[PDB]
């Protein structure tokens, strides 16, 4: 589609892996980034790793281990940024 | 999406609703981590 935006919730004692709990295409991703930065969750643009947790996780779905790298690493991001 | 808690809340309120209520977008959003998008 035009646009993507996957919601990816972490927190310890929560959920053992990260959890894709929102997904959306053209004007629900667009709704998705607007609340973000309503509610100020850092967004971050990555168009290969938004295309491919698309694709495979879908909503309510923990990540799987293809993704715990890059996942991770933007986790670690919000970690930081918190 | 179109329910969110506060309509089955200020369905039963005196009484309360005890037990908790799924799944708003705002409520996901407002606890989530990070947006990825393209």
């Amino acid at each position: 589609p035009t646009h993507i935006a996957i919601c990816l919730y972490y927190k310890l004692g929560e959920t053992p892996l990260p959890l894709v709990i929102e997904t959306g295409k053209d004007a629900k991703a667009l709704q998705i980034i607007k609340l973000a930065e309503l509610y100020d969750i850092p967004v971050i643009e990555d168009i290969p790793l938004a295309r491919s947790l698309y694709k495979n996780i879908h909503k309510g779905q923990y990540i799987t281990e293809d993704f715990f790298e890059p996942v991770a690493q933007l986790i670690r991001i919000a970690i930081d940024l918190d | 999406g179109s329910h969110m808690a506060s309509m089955s809340k200020d369905e039963v309120k005196r009484r309360r609703l005890h037990s908790e209520i799924s799944g708003s977008l705002a409520n996901n959003i407002k606890k989530s981590t990070v947006i990825v998008k393209n």
